């Protein structure tokens, strides 16, 4: 959120916390701005994409038995 | 580094040199910024003579209250001035002076 | 860019087993105050030498504004320092 | 002249200090084939890593 | 006076002396000469 | 005496003069450092590339054999509404310090 | 650049004036000349010159204080609000000040350090009202830890000064570290800790999809907190024991000074920290609990501060009423209610000072007071009157407003609490007023006058306090003001 | 009040990092190696 | 592997700590919890901070504790935010992105925090400082007996 | 990487005889200074006395003091003898002869130093002599004392070079040695490394090894605190400031010659000086040497910054 | 998956550190040591999450609350060392 990186570089979800805080800063409800939220908050966690290699390995397991 | 002199509330009052310098907010002084810095001055000079009797140190006391009365009154006269001269306070002589110019 | 710690640990657990070694050599064969107030000197100024560190190394990026910066963090702690002296905690 | 007998073991102690320095010299570079690099950031790491990646493809 | 007490304190507090005047050179380099500096 | 504080103090100017002709010398082989780095960063941020999208159509070949029958799945969507491409994230939350 | 400056004058001056008391004090302390004079109360009478100093700086200083508010913006956020809480936070300071004065003479507190370490703890709380991050909140609220910690311990020699000094250490030790373990939830789920960033994270998920296990336990563990910081229950630990552990004049600046900073930062956590209305249901079990062990615990006392305490924990919970129902009005009310309360906390531990001076400890010490001294016993009557919340005084606006705002919310059940607790307040206030009055003792205690500052006190007080009524308009609306200024 | 982040008090990140945006430590770093020429 | 095991020895050591008859048996194993925490640091990268730690918390406060102690009497006494990820690494390892343009010119973990410890944050900075002077003052006045 | 041990053994075995090597220098160079001869009976001018007094050391059939819990005692010379040696890790002898080049080297010499003060409290502690444990007590808060103003020194020695590195350290005084400008600050430092080593007017003060291993590590930190003072401010291994035509001796000849002259000050210092008292040890260590250290600090950094003089 | 045992060491520590302030409530030493355990599990929640989010309010933060911790442990040692001297006891 910050913008300052860890090694002297613009941070890795800097860009995504400007989008989704341009976005709010002219949407006066925030049910517009949700998916670049979703943005913001999938770049700091990675939920999601962990979510869908998590689901690929379960699926795999299932197939080898 | 990167400054910047703009305020969240604007200014009332016609802005004159809206970033002023040390030496011009200095130079800005009115009879009042006298006044006022004289005023404060005095107070706590007499404070402290008066407040060091008792321990016994009258010029001690007020060497040291007279230090802090210059430093507040300096910085009201200050406050007050560049005030004046950015807009924030009626600049009544500061625009009539600054028209001529 | 932290792969020169390892021989450094290293270098503990030989020393470690070396100084056992030697060990084995032979084998085959009331309340004072002051150590309190200088602790807490001791405790302060290491963190100002601490808080030191990033700005000697880093002196060249900030310029005029971090010197100063760090010109008023040694101007509080000197005048607590100066405190500590008049008070006759640096005397024995 | 007379003052050389005081010298002998404070000159012992400079060979130990030199041998010390010369003994990662050799072992280091006897491993490695070359001389340790002083100042290692990570460009320097990764295009290490980039040189032994490339050595093993060819 | 000034010239009599400075020189009371500088006789019986030589270090804290010393130490004051290269520590003020120190601070008046950057503070009276850099902006004269800044002008060339 | 006094030429004692002379010769300090002259040496204490002159060489701090020194120092700061010495640092810009390495300041100097510093940028030509620098500047020989960014003259052969495209080359490996080419190669980088290649190797990364081989593996990454590799990686989409394996992820679509092994759930063809999922009725629900798009193979390699990309997570982010916006659009971005970003590099696939590791479990390792600091992989390029060791 | 020596512009951006002028929004930090009145800390900047303030910081300065410490200093150069401190350097004062400690030259001329340890001085041969003149016999090791105890200038305790010098370096309190020039402390109380800066401060009024100060004060002049920062009330003049208006429309300059959302100056630089861009370079300013990641540090502190000063607007309306900011303003006036710390004006008031300066007023309360140079009260305590004044009081003060009489307990450096005749008890011979010959330590300067004490005011040094008051003004110090009065910058941390300036910087504590305009700080608008976490790590300026935390910062601000140790630093003014660390400057009561020091202070509650003053008197050494004394057992229940140290022991009092240690528990309120240890209690606030771990209650910064309840709310920093917050702090370092709340960063590492949404990956900001500026409130304008923390807020504009927040505001739109309103649990509308799930519930964020970390934000919403850093949510919790900063509430915890605070509520250890006012002293709410069941987080009163040793509460009562350090209020009357502490030395009086130390006593009536906790009991003031570090609500007013606290209470602010909470409504600062609340414009953006109202996470599905979390806080809301705290603060109601809170408040509820706290008004009624206060009321349910100040019967049961026969000393003099003991009471005091569980009075103010019952007014804590009195005001975090106003904190259970987020509304404009129920805000205004807050704040009313911390003014009101801080001013009759301000005249009845003036009242206590003059009446240390001879040791007094129990209720039924002042139980001949109607007749040695037939003023201070009406004094102390108004302001036990207005503590319980009678209609004529100026104790029972807060309470009528704070009950108005929790029934505009709706909440039924916190105002049936509110009136028992009322009548309990009421019965154990008015028990106060029955020995001054109606006892004869056997044996009677003689007090000495007070002095002229303390006088003053209680006079302008006690005017303001029966007065309040006829003339409330200022009051009502600055807080409206200061309330709407909140968001926008 | 409805929509009280679009508020002008409530952005002051949009006006400062732009300004601040060039500062070492916040750059891009492909913008540090175009800006040779 | 070599996180289980700094771990492991730290909470042992910890476990002591709350529950050691002996206070300087206590303040040793105190000593411990920091020794692995500068290496769980050194894990991450920050260098800087394990380095501070072991000058600060071992070298300052565990040394002052240390003194009292002796000297004194001796007497006796996750699927929410972030969801792990599976150990599926064999083809992730491979699909490894380096951006070489972050790189050409790395900071360490020392400049990269002075840059912005002192111009852009430096009000915390003298925060901590007046933190320190009030520990410098109320150190002589709680504990101060002269001749 | 089955190599790493046969470089830890090279540094610390031959750090092991020099340290022998240095008390005979001691005690050698202590006598010819008093107009007499030292050990010169046992070896062809005494130098096989270390080995000599190592095997009658080794036997004599000790006995434990085991009237404590045993381990405390044990491991508190062991405690201090891996701190000791651990620090020569990092000190470089030429360009890339350092076996671990650390980017916080610096700062790790300060917690090395810094951590070295508990052997000594411990082992006052363990042993049940109260006035042991005094000594001990005192010299602990003297090492302190003086750990500050080595700490203030090594910043000023970082405000010029702007790096961490030991290694790039030196390579910054290709130009000159840092200790012709920061003269007073290298003779600040030497005597700080005096005081931290309790040595000389600053030295105040079981059986077998325990005794052996502090006495090991004492001076393994005379000789570590020698390299430093050269490696700050005498330049490390770079030649002689002028006349280059002996580029042909090795760097690391150059290490060591400086290493030996601070040897023989350390010496010297000790031979010619009486001992201070510890009224006057913290005095001196807390009146005279913070103020300069920090006034040094704040002179440097306002030189190099008013005229942009800055790594 | 090693964002969760950073967390949840940190996460013991500070249960370590509650439960020594609780537990040792005869003892003084305890109850300032288990402080400081508390304030180091926050430290190093604050350092992962800066590393872990690639941004550097964590550190920052991290290195200005040592000086809160260092601070607290003197003012809680003299208040100790004060406290033993008036009662005689612990
Ligand atoms: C105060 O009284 C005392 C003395 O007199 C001053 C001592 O000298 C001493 C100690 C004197 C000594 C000679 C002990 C030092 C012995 C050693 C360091 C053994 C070292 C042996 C090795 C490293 C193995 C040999 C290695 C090699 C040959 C590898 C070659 C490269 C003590 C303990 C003492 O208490
Ligand atoms: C400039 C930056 C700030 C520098 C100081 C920062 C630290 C603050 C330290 C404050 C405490 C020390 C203040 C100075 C103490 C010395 C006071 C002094 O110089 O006056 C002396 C003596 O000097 C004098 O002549 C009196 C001077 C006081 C009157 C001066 C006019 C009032 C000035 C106040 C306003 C101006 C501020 C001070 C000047 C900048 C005191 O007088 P006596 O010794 O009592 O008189 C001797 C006779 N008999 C003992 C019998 C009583
Ligand atoms: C608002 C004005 C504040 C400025 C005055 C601050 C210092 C006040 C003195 C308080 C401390 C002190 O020194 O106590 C003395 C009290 O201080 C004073 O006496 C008055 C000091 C000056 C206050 C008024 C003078 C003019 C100030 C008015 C404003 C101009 C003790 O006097 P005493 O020993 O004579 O008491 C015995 C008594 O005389 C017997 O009945
Ligand atoms: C190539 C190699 C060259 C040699 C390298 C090694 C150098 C050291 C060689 C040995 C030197 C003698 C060592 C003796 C050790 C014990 C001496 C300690 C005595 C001491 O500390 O003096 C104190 C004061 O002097 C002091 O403060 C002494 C420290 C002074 C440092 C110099 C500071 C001068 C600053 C001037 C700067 C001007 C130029 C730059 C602008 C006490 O003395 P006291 O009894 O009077 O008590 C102070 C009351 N006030």
């Amino acid at each position: 959120a910050s913008g300052w990186g860890i090694t002297g570089n613009k941070g890795r979800c800097y860009d995504f916390w400007m989008d989704f805080s341009e976005c709010m800063s002219h949407c006066r409800e925030p049910k517009d701005c949700t998916l670049l939220r979703e943005d913001y908050l999938e770049c700091l966690h990675h939920s999601k994409e962990f979510q869908r290699r998590n689901r690929i390995y379960k699926e795999e397991q299932r197939k080898l038995r | 580094m990167n400054t910047d002199i703009t305020a969240l509330e604007k200014a009332q009052y016609p802005v004159v040199d809206r970033n002023p310098a040390f030496t011009k907010v200095v130079g800005n002084f009115s009879t009042l910024d006298y006044l006022r810095f004289s005023t404060i001055t005095g107070i706590s000079v007499t404070v402290g003579y008066l407040s060091g009797i008792k321990p016994g140190i009258k010029g001690p006391s007020m060497v040291t209250g007279g230090l802090i009365g210059l430093m507040g009154g300096f910085m009201y006269a200050y406050q007050n001035s560049a005030g004046r001269l950015m807009g924030f306070f009626p600049n009544d002589g500061e625009v009539a002076s600054y028209q001529k110019r | 860019m932290m792969l020169e710690f390892a021989p450094i640990f290293i270098y503990l657990v030989i020393s470690l087993l070396v100084s056992l070694i030697l060990l084995g050599v032979p084998f085959l064969f009331r309340f004072d105050i002051r150590f309190y107030l200088v602790s807490i000197l001791f405790l302060i100024f290491d963190l100002e030498v601490t808080f030191f560190f990033p700005w000697a190394v880093s002196l060249n990026k900030i310029d005029l504004f971090g010197f100063w910066s760090m010109m008023a963090f040694l101007f509080i702690l000197t005048i607590g320092f100066l405190y500590e002296w008049k008070r006759g905690a640096l005397d024995w | 002249l007379v003052w050389l007998e005081a010298m002998l073991p404070l000159g012992i102690i400079g060979g130990m200090l030199c041998i010390m320095g010369n003994s990662q010299y050799y072992i280091h570079k006897a491993y490695h084939g070359r001389p340790k690099h002083i100042g290692h950031d990570e460009w320097d790491v990764a295009m290490e890593r980039r040189d032994k990646k490339v050595v093993e493809k060819a | 006076p000034v010239m009599e007490k400075l020189r009371m304190f500088v006789a019986q507090e030589p270090v804290v002396a010393a130490s004051c005047l290269i520590g003020g050179v120190g601070l008046f380099l950057p503070a009276v000469v850099r902006p004269i500096l800044d002008s060339l | 005496a006094m030429a004692m504080f002379l010769a300090v103090s002259g040496a204490f100017a002159w060489g701090m003069y020194q120092v700061g002709q010495g640092n810009k010398i390495r300041r100097a082989l510093k940028e030509e450092k620098y500047a020989a780095r960014r003259t052969i960063l495209p080359i490996l941020q080419a190669e980088e590339d290649e190797r990364f999208v081989s593996e990454w159509k590799k990686y989409l070949e394996y992820e679509a054999d092994v759930m063809k029958d999922v009725p629900g799945w798009k193979v390699g969507e990309n997570v982010y509404n916006s659009g971005r491409w970003m590099p696939p994230a590791t479990g390792e939350l600091r992989p390029d310090v060791w | 650049m020596f512009n951006l400056f002028l929004a930090v004058f009145p800390e900047i001056f303030i910081i300065n004036a410490t200093f150069i008391l401190l350097i004062h004090g400690v030259v001329f302390s340890t001085s041969k000349k003149y016999d090791y004079p105890p200038l305790a109360s010098n370096v309190g009478w020039l402390g109380l010159l800066s401060v009024l100093i100060t004060l002049l700086l920062l009330a003049a200083g208006a429309p300059l204080l959302t100056i630089a508010h861009l370079f300013w913006n990641n540090l502190f956020r000063r607007d309306n609000f900011t303003y006036f809480c710390q004006i008031f936070l300066l007023l309360s300071t140079a009260g305590t000040i004044s009081m003060c004065f009489d307990f450096f003479d005749q008890e011979r507190f010959d330590a300067f350090e004490f005011i040094v370490l008051i003004l110090l703890s009065t910058c941390g709380m300036l910087f504590m009202i305009s700080a608008y991050d976490l790590i300026a909140m935390y910062l601000a609220i140790e630093l003014q830890s660390l400057c009561f910690y020091v202070i509650a311990a003053s008197k050494r020699k004394s057992e229940f000064s140290t022991e009092a000094g240690l528990k309120y250490l240890i209690l606030g030790a771990f209650s910064s570290g309840i709310l920093l373990f917050g702090c370092s939830m709340i960063y590492g789920s949404t990956g900001a800790t500026h409130f304008d960033q923390l807020a504009k994270i927040l505001t739109g998920y309103e649990i509308t999809g799930a519930r964020s296990s970390g934000i919403f336990m850093g949510i919790l563990f900063i509430a915890v907190g605070f509520l250890f910081k006012i002293t709410a229950v069941p987080f009163h630990m040793w509460a009562p024991d350090i209020y009357e552990g502490s030395p009086t004049p130390v006593t009536a600046f906790l009991s003031i000074a570090p609500k007013i900073s606290i209470f602010a930062n909470i409504l600062r956590v609340f414009i953006y920290g109202s996470y599905g209305a979390t806080l809301q249901q705290i603060f109601f079990f809170c408040s509820i609990a706290s008004m009624i062990l206060g009321a349910l615990a100040a019967m049961a006392q026969t000393k003099v501060k003991r009471l005091l305490a569980y009075s103010s924990i019952g007014h804590v919970g009195y005001i975090c009423i106003g904190f259970s129902c987020g509304t404009i009005e129920g805000i205004q009310s807050l704040l009313i209610g911390i003014f009101i309360y801080a001013l009759m906390t301000m005249d009845a531990f003036a009242i206590v000072l003059a009446l240390r001076q001879t040791r007094v400890k129990y209720i039924a010490d002042l139980g001949a007071l109607a007749k040695t001294n037939p003023i201070l016993a009406i004094t102390f009557s108004i302001t036990m009157f207005s503590y319980a919340g009678i209609p004529p005084l100026a104790g029972f606006c807060s309470k009528f407003y704070l009950f108005f705002a929790a029934l505009g919310c709706g909440a039924y059940f916190l105002a049936l609490v509110g009136v028992v607790t009322s009548v309990i307040g009421c019965f154990y206030y008015i028990r106060l007023v029955k020995r001054m009055f109606f006892d004869t003792p056997r044996t009677w205690i003689l007090y000495e006058p007070m002095d002229r500052n303390k006088s003053l006190l209680l006079a302008m007080t006690s005017f303001f306090i029966t007065l309040f009524l006829l003339y409330p308009s200022p009051l009502f609306s600055v807080t409206h003001q200061m309330a709407l200024s909140l968001y926008l | 009040p409805y929509g009280f982040w679009t508020f002008e008090r409530h952005n002051a990140q949009l006006r400062w990092d732009p300004q601040i945006s060039q500062v070492a430590g916040r750059r891009d770093p492909y913008d540090d190696l175009l800006e040779d020429n | 592997m070599i996180l289980s095991v700094l771990s492991s020895l730290a909470l042992v050591s910890g476990l002591m700590v709350v529950r050691a008859k002996n206070p300087v048996h206590s303040v040793l194993f105190f000593i411990l919890v920091f020794c692995d925490t500068s290496g769980l640091l050194l894990l991450l990268g920050l260098d800087f901070f394990a380095m501070i730690f072991l000058v600060v918390y071992i070298g300052a406060i565990a040394v002052l504790f240390l003194f009292v102690v002796m000297m004194f009497h001796i007497q006796i006494a996750l699927d929410n935010e972030s969801i792990p990820l599976l150990p599926t690494q064999r083809n992730t390892t491979s699909l490894r992105y380096t951006v070489y343009a972050g790189k050409v010119r790395s900071w360490t973990n020392l400049e990269t925090l002075g840059n912005l410890l002192y111009t852009y944050y430096f009000v915390w900075f003298l925060v901590s400082s007046l933190i320190l002077l009030v520990a410098m003052i109320g150190a002589i006045v709680l504990t101060m007996h002269r001749t | 990487y089955i190599a790493v041990p046969a470089e830890i053994l090279g540094i610390i075995l031959p750090l092991l005889l020099g340290v022998a090597f240095l008390v005979l220098a001691e005690r050698k160079v202590m006598a010819f200074v008093q107009r007499r001869k030292g050990p010169d009976v046992v070896g062809s001018f005494g130098l096989l006395q270390p080995l000599a007094d190592g095997l009658k050391l080794i036997l004599k059939e000790p006995i434990s003091p085991s009237s404590a819990n045993f381990f405390l005692f044990r491991m508190a010379p062991v405690a201090t003898f891996m701190l000791s040696l651990v620090a020569w890790a990092v000190v470089p002898f030429d360009y890339g002869m350092v076996l671990s080049d650390l980017n916080i080297g610096l700062l790790y010499l300060f917690a090395i130093s810094s951590l070295g003060v508990y052997g000594i409290i411990i082992a006052g502690r363990s042993s049940n002599s109260k006035y042991a444990f005094l000594g001990a007590l005192r010299s602990a808060a003297q090492m302190v004392s003086y750990e500050v103003s080595i700490g203030l020194i090594l910043i000023t020695v970082l405000i010029c070079v702007g790096s961490c590195n030991l290694s790039e350290i030196v390579m910054a005084q290709k130009q000159i040695w840092f200790g012709i400008p920061l003269f007073p600050v290298l003779v600040m430092f030497f005597i700080s490394c005096l005081a931290e080593t309790n040595r000389a007017p600053f030295d105040l003060p079981y059986s077998s090894m325990g005794f052996a291993l502090f006495f090991l590590g004492e001076y393994a930190n005379m000789i570590l605190m020698s390299g430093l003072c050269t490696l700050f401010f005498l330049g490390g291994w770079l030649p002689i400031l002028d006349l280059p035509i002996f580029k042909k001796i090795p760097g690391s000849i150059w290490f060591s010659i400086k290493v030996l002259f601070f040897l023989f000050l350390y010496i010297w210092v000790r031979a010619a000086f009486p001992r201070y008292r510890y009224d006057q040890l913290m005095g001196l260590g807390w009146k005279v040497f913070l103020p300069l250290s920090l006034a040094w600090v704040v002179s440097v950094s306002g030189l190099l910054v008013t005229f942009q003089w800055l790594p | 998956m090693d964002l969760i045992k950073y967390f949840t060491f940190s996460m013991i520590i500070f249960i370590l550190g509650i439960w020594g302030i609780l537990l040792n409530r005869r003892n003084i030493l305890i109850m300032l040591m288990s402080i400081e355990l508390m304030l180091l599990a926050v430290n190093l929640n604050f350092l992962v999450f800066s590393v872990s989010l690639d941004d550097m309010m964590g550190q920052v933060f991290a290195l200005l609350v040592l000086t809160v911790a260092a601070a607290e442990s003197a003012i809680g040692l003299a208040i100790f060392v004060i406290t033993f001297r008036v009662r005689g006891t612990i």
